[PDB]
């Protein structure tokens, strides 16, 4: 329930999910000792969730309903890589394989819609069709193409300039030069550019915090608003955990 | 004239002559005139005296090159273990060669030159391009083939060099001015001065 | 803590206490002033952005989010509950159906649970999923971890009888981005990523369900069978080790849910405070400061613990 | 012209911005620091500059939904929970009496994709991805279907779940098909052929219900809120 | 003010700096006028002022 | 496979010349002492120095240049032998 | 001195504000607030840029005409 050995300290006050009257989710937030990471040009959408260990390069973009969850192990998205629309990245605490079980995605990466990604290793300029599931320690080489609805078995790889298709995907066809050369870079230019629209419209504090604030005055006004120090409470509450924890006889 | 019919440019008669005025009414100078001791370095009248004078410059340079280097050895020994040869057997003859050749390659370039002057008559560059010639061949006695041609080469430049920006090069510059009016151009209405810019005093270090 | 006489701004932050001297409360009349003609200028502004105004709005919770109460059909996974009586004298609603669901149990801000759910204690319910029971019950056991962008829909039982309620046993993993609509699945069951359960789908215990394959409606996977493929089929029996697995994903989400919901469960003042303990904290790096020579800093909440 | 409504919009943009940032200074010389709130800044009817989703009366757009550019849906129709209809580059219509279902993507937002097309009585099926595609009249479209750009489907069709359409793919009227690439399998018999506007009519009484729980919710806000 | 409340002090730090400043430019003055009764200064207005 | 340019020699023997180069590296203020006393008394010296004709200095110079031996080349052939 | 100054103060405020803006990843049209500020200090900066530099020239002819440099009216003339 409470964490009392956490980064931050104990959490003085929980509240639960009956007692919202709003959604409070936040698009990154941190999980324990693990702190995602970003840069100015990174787009994160305001359904999208960013957790855990996720280290986000420069002009990545991250759309509508994607979850990239970096709880188990480590999460890297190369230099404008995106992932689009309720795509899941999310990594495993081990391989199968036994290699590293970090995400790590390349740069150039488009992840299509709805498609998973767990325990990874993509390549330089790739893409991930969509609905298409790459599994723990299936590694796709750069320059690779994986089709929409195919699936990257466990330990399975995908070889350079080749483009992949089915369930237990299998070999279609040779990349052509123009293709890899061009193609796959561009659509990874042409989300930057949709994202740095996003980015461009977006104000720093959006006006949804008045509604909130509106309720915080009405009880301020009519005395029920109290002043907690929480930094000293957590202190008192570390403490109390630690004097019971020598006490305790089993 | 920037134009495409007739040349660019002008001329000046040869005829017709400017008579010169002064840059302005009093002339203050904080350049310092050459030296006695200068003067006597400079004599190549007899070789030898010449290649005396001058050789004190190569010695000291070849004695910095072998200390150098033999600071680079001493440094490297260890101090903690005791060495059954002698540090300074093994020191000495680094600096005492390296100066010693490098007084034997500037002897060489000073006795030509002089010689060369001599024989000559005249101050040109190429007395200093045969000194660096037979110095440079000096150097490459035993060397492979591309250094015969590379530092006979070398060594001749740098004399080319050494007169070129050194005497040719004040010498070319001394009228222009920078203040008052043109050297060339005096009929221009610029401001003349009474004196010309003392900008610092004459050096003593 | 070693000291209190900390500055009142720097222990309330999220809002500092009522203004005392003159100073400050001339600050707060100003203050008032900026806030009451930045509104002004933020309408003038909306005016000429057309249609919407780039207008923004606190979103209702719908992870406890309530269904129309239906008097022919009963509730039977979830909880009934009256709505306020204005409520009442504006909609009509007389009662509602809510989620049911245990104290261990997770669900994420972004998930929409609806109506007739029954999650029980250590599931987990994570981001985008949806849980739809409005017109057919959901059960999800304990242990039971419904990942993200999961759709879990139910349908009407129908002339034939034919059971179309949602029943998830213990110890169950469904895999990210998976549809299961009105199935039933045993205990120990992975769902892969991206599978599609069907209709009338019975899965047994111990079986895997592989990722990105569809299992036909009315289709009954036996017990430790892995079963993968557009018209999913079996390839090979679960592997003895392979159970050990199952058990184990289950209990790794379990912890995992215990740590989001203790992150997401933090009320606004207590984030914002913690939000400038990691601040002082990268401040408080460089050990030749001043202030370490004079004190030793907690290290969870950089308060001043000891003096040097 | 196009160059006059984009002077307008950042006019009006660096208006409404000094104006947030002036109520924020106000906010920071009174103490409180509520807009410091990360909260979900999320709307389910985004507007991209001047591009706003076109929307009827009775339709039921989901709070958790995001119908985002110029999107234009017809009456009676439903955008379901966490359902992304994207339309921002290229325009998205939505015919009466269609559904988009929970947790599903309709967009028309890679570079060349052609404007998204769906007609009336077409029910999109949960976690379905259309891109740039054009959907005919009483169709429908599986849990898991995946239908690329220019693809068209026929009026009277289904499309089973977990089939992926390759692009420039038509699917004919009367059919059924399945299978990641899509091929017929079997005519459709008279009853699923009747059954297209029952399941549209019982999908739009389904949002009538949600709409009244979701207004609901927005009372309870308000009672916080004022 | 402004700078000591980025530190959660901002009345001490606004009476220190009004002091440091005010000291510094009172003595620069006092300076001034000093040179202009020694007469290093321009005194036209001190010498009518105080014959 | 791509055109490569051909690298004289064995590699082994390549890697033998190159770990001639780990030997016990002195540190530099041994020789940054020394420099800066001797540099220090020689400025004082130069000022005393007769005046030179440019062509000599310029041949002194070029005569130092040849003669400097870089650190480096010192510290992978030093032998602590006679 | 340059009779172009203020212009180009405030040709260069605006490019302080793009400048910082792109460089924060930001397009040039956020912050509005700062490009009024830049280009108003930017251009009194370059007016008082522009004195200080006609001050110091006409110290300088001073300092020259009492040295001995003969400077003509128009001369004079020429630092204002
Ligand atoms: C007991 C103590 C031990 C020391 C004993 C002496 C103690 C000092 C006493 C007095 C010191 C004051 C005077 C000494 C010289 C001043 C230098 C100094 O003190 O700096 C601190 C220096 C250490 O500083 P550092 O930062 O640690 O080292 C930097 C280097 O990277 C070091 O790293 P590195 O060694 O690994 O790298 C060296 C690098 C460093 O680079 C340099 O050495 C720069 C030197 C360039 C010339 C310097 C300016 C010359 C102007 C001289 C002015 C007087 C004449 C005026 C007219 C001349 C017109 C030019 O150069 C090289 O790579 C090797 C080539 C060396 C010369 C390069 C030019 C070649 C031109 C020849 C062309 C022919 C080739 C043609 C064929 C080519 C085929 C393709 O200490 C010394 O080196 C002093 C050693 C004394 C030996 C000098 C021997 C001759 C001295 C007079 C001749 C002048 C020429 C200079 C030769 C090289 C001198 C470095
Ligand atoms: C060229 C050749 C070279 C030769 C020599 C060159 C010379 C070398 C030197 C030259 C150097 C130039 C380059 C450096 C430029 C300086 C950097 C810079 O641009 O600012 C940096 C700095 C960076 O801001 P930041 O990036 O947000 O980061 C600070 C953080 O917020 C940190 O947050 P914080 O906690 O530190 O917050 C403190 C600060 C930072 O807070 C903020 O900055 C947040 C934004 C402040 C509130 C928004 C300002 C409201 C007015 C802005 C007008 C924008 C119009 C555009 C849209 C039109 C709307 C109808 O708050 C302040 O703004 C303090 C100033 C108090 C004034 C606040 C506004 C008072 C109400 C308005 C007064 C008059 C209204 C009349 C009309 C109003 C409507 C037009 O900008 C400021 O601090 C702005 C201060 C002044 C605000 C603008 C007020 C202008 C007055 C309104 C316009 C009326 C016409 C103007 C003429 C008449 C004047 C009265
Ligand atoms: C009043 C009503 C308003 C009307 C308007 C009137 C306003 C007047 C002008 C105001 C306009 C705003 C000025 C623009 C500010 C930002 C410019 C910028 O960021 O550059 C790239 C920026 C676009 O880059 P980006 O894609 O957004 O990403 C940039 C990221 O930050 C970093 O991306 P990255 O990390 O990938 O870096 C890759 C980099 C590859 O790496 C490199 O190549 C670096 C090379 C070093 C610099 C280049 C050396 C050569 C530059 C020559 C100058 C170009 C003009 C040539 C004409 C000859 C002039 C003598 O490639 C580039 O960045 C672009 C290459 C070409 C641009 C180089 C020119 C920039 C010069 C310096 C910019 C000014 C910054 C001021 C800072 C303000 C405070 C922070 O702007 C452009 O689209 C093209 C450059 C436009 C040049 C105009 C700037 C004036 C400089 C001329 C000097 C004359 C004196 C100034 C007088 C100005 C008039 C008063
Ligand atoms: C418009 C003229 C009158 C302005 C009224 C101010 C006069 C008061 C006397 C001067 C006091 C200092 C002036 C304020 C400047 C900066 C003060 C400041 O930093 O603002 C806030 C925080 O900093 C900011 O928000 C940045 C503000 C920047 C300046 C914006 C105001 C610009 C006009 C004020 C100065 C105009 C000239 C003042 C008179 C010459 C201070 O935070 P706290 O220390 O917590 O005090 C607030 C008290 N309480 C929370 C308890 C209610
Ligand atoms: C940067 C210049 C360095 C020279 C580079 C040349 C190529 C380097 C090869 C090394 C060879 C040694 C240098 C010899 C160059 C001198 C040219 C020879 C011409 C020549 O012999 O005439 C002498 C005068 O020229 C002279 O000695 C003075 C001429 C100045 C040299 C040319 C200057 C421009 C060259 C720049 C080319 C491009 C620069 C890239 C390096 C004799 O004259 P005298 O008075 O003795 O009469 C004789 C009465 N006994």
């Amino acid at each position: 329930v409470n964490f009392y050995d956490a980064p931050n300290g104990p959490a003085v006050e929980q509240v639960k999910i009956e007692d919202e009257w709003y959604n409070r989710q936040r698009t990154e937030f941190n999980i324990l000792n693990k702190q995602p990471s970003k840069a100015d040009d990174v787009f994160i959408a305001p359904n999208a969730v960013v957790c855990g260990d996720v280290d986000l390069y420069q002009k990545v973009s991250i759309f509508f309903g994607a979850v990239v969850r970096g709880d188990l192990n480590t999460i890297r998205i190369g230099e404008n890589s995106t992932i689009l629309d309720k795509a899941v990245v999310h990594a495993a605490s081990t391989s199968p394989t036994g290699l590293n079980a970090a995400t790590i995605i390349g740069s150039n990466v488009t992840v299509e819609p709805h498609a998973v990604l767990r325990s990874c290793r993509i390549g330089d300029n790739c893409i991930v069709g969509a609905r298409s599931v790459v599994c723990e320690g299936a590694i796709m080489h750069p320059e690779s193409v994986l089709a929409p609805g195919s699936v990257l078995a466990p330990g399975r790889q995908i070889p350079s300039g080749e483009l992949w298709a089915g369930s237990p995907a299998k070999f279609v066809r040779k990349l052509t030069y123009y293709e890899t050369s061009n193609v796959i870079r561009e659509s990874a230019e042409h989300y930057y550019d949709i994202a740095t629209g996003f980015r461009n419209e977006t104000f720093d504090h959006g006006s949804a915090w008045r509604d909130a604030e509106a309720y915080r005055q009405k009880l301020v006004d009519y005395k029920e608003y109290n002043w907690v120090n929480y930094r000293e409470q957590k202190y008192v509450m570390r403490l109390q955990r630690d004097a019971a924890e020598l006490e305790k006889l089993l | 004239t920037f134009n495409y019919v007739i040349p660019y440019g002008g001329s000046s008669s040869y005829t017709i002559n400017n008579e010169p005025v002064k840059a302005e009414e009093v002339t203050v100078d904080f350049s310092k005139e050459p030296s006695a001791s200068s003067l006597k370095l400079a004599d190549k009248s007899d070789w030898i005296a010449y290649t005396f004078n001058n050789v004190p410059l190569m010695a000291t340079v070849g004695l910095l090159a072998g200390a150098h280097e033999a600071f680079l050895h001493y440094e490297r020994t260890p101090i903690y273990g005791k060495r059954t040869y002698n540090i300074i057997k093994k020191l000495a003859p680094i600096v005492i060669n390296k100066t010693a050749y490098a007084t034997l390659l500037g002897a060489i370039f000073c006795a030509t030159d002089a010689l060369y002057e001599n024989y000559s008559g005249k101050k040109s560059y190429t007395s200093g391009m045969v000194a660096g010639a037979a110095t440079g061949a000096v150097f490459a006695i035993g060397r492979p083939l591309p250094q015969p041609l590379v530092w006979p080469l070398v060594f001749a430049a740098a004399p080319v060099i050494a007169d070129l920006f050194g005497e040719v090069y004040p010498e070319s510059m001394k009228s222009a001015r920078g203040y008052g009016t043109p050297y060339g151009f005096e009929n221009l209405d610029d401001a003349v001065p009474t004196r010309n810019p003392i900008r610092r005093n004459p050096h003593h270090y | 803590s070693l000291l209190k006489n900390y500055p009142p701004s720097y222990l309330y932050p999220f809002r500092h206490p009522k203004p005392e001297g003159v100073i400050e409360k001339v600050l707060f009349n100003l203050g008032s002033l900026f806030r009451s003609a930045g509104q002004g200028m933020d309408e003038l502004g909306s005016l000429m952005l057309g249609n919407g105004g780039m207008q923004e709005s606190v979103g209702p919770n719908l992870a406890y989010a309530p269904v129309k109460y239906n008097p022919a059909a009963a509730p039977k996974a979830g909880i009934v509950a009256p709505i306020p009586a204005s409520a009442q004298r504006v909609l009509g609603v007389k009662e509602i159906v809510l989620p049911s669901k245990a104290e261990s149990t997770f669900i994420a801000p972004n998930a929409n649970v609806l109506g007739d759910v029954k999650i029980g204690a250590k599931s987990s319910i994570w981001y985008g999923a949806v849980l739809r029971g409005d017109v057919n019950s959901i059960e999800i056991g304990d242990n039971t971890n419904v990942q993200d962008n999961v759709t879990i829909h139910v349908a009407k039982h129908s002339i034939d009888g034919k059971l179309r309620n949602t029943v998830i046993g213990n110890n169950v993993t469904i895999g990210h981005c998976a549809t299961i609509h009105a199935c039933t699945i045993a205990d120990n069951v992975i769902i892969g990523m991206g599978a599609t359960v069907l209709d009338g789908v019975k899965v047994e215990s111990g079986s895997i369900v592989g990722a990105g394959s569809i299992v036909p409606p009315n289709t009954v996977i036996p017990a430790g069978q892995v079963w993968v493929g557009n018209p999913a089929k079996f390839i090979r029996n679960v592997l003895p080790e392979e159970n050990g697995f199952i058990a184990s994903s289950a209990n790794n989400y379990d912890l995992l849910g215990q740590q989001h919901k203790f992150e997401n469960s933090k009320v606004f003042e207590e984030m914002l405070v913690e939000e400038e303990i990691a601040k002082d904290r990268e401040l408080l790096e460089d050990k030749n400061l001043a202030v370490h020579q004079l004190y030793i800093f907690d290290p969870q909440t950089q308060l001043a613990a000891r003096p040097r | 012209a196009s160059f006059l409504k984009t002077i307008v919009w950042r006019c009006g943009f660096a208006i409404k911005e000094t104006g947030l940032a002036l109520e924020t200074l106000g906010c920071k010389l009174q103490g409180n620091y509520s807009f410091r709130e990360k909260c979900s800044r999320h709307t389910p009817l985004t507007q991209y500059q001047f591009k706003a989703p076109s929307v009827g009366e009775s339709t039921f757009v989901a709070p958790s939904a995001l119908v985002s550019g110029d999107v234009i849906i017809g009456e009676k129709s439903s955008v379901l929970y966490n359902a992304v209809v994207r339309g921002e580059f290229k325009s998205v219509t939505i015919g009466e009496g269609s559904t988009i279902s929970d947790n599903a993507y309709v967009g028309s937002s890679s570079e060349f994709s052609p404007e998204t097309v769906i007609g009336s009585n077409v029910s999109v099926g949960s976690g379905a991805v259309l891109k740039g595609c054009t959907v005919g009249n009483n169709v429908l479209i599986g849990n898991n279907v995946i239908i690329s750009e220019k693809a068209t489907v026929e009026d009277n069709t289904i499309l089973a779940p977990g089939s992926y359409v390759p692009e420039d793919v038509v699917v004919k009227s009367g059919e059924l098909w399945s299978g990641s690439p899509a091929q017929k399998l079997r005519n459709l018999d008279e009853k699923e052929l009747a059954l297209f506007n029952t399941l549209s009519v019982g999908a739009t009484e389904l949002a009538a219900d949600h709409a009244v729980i979701m207004k609901l919710l927005e009372l309870k806000q308000k009672e916080f809120i004022k | 003010y402004y700078l000591g409340a980025k530190g959660h002090t901002g009345k001490a730090s606004a009476y220190f700096t009004s002091f440091l400043a005010t000291k510094s430019i009172t003595l620069y003055h006092a300076y001034n006028s000093a040179d202009r009764l020694m007469g290093f200064k321009e005194n036209s207005r001190e010498v009518v002022k105080n014959v | 496979d791509e055109p490569k340019h051909q690298i004289p020699g064995n590699a082994l023997d390549n890697w033998a010349f190159l770990r001639t180069y780990a030997k016990p590296l002195p540190d530099m203020i041994h020789y940054y002492y020394y420099v800066y006393l001797f540099g220090f008394f020689f400025v004082y010296k130069v000022a005393d120095f007769p005046e030179y004709s440019p062509r000599v200095l310029v041949m002194a110079a070029l005569i130092g240049s040849l003669f400097y031996v870089r650190r480096d080349w010192v510290h992978r052939e030093f032998k602590d032998s006679p | 001195g340059w009779e172009y100054a203020g212009t180009y103060g405030a040709l260069c405020g605006m490019v302080y504000a793009i400048g910082s803006n792109v460089i924060s990843g930001r397009a040039w049209f956020r912050r509005p607030w700062v490009h009024v500020t830049s280009v108003t200090l930017s251009y009194l900066g370059s007016k008082l840029l522009d004195e200080v530099q006609d001050t110091y020239y006409l110290e300088h002819l001073k300092r020259v005409e009492r040295k001995g440099l003969q400077v003509t009216e128009e001369h004079k003339k020429l630092f204002s």
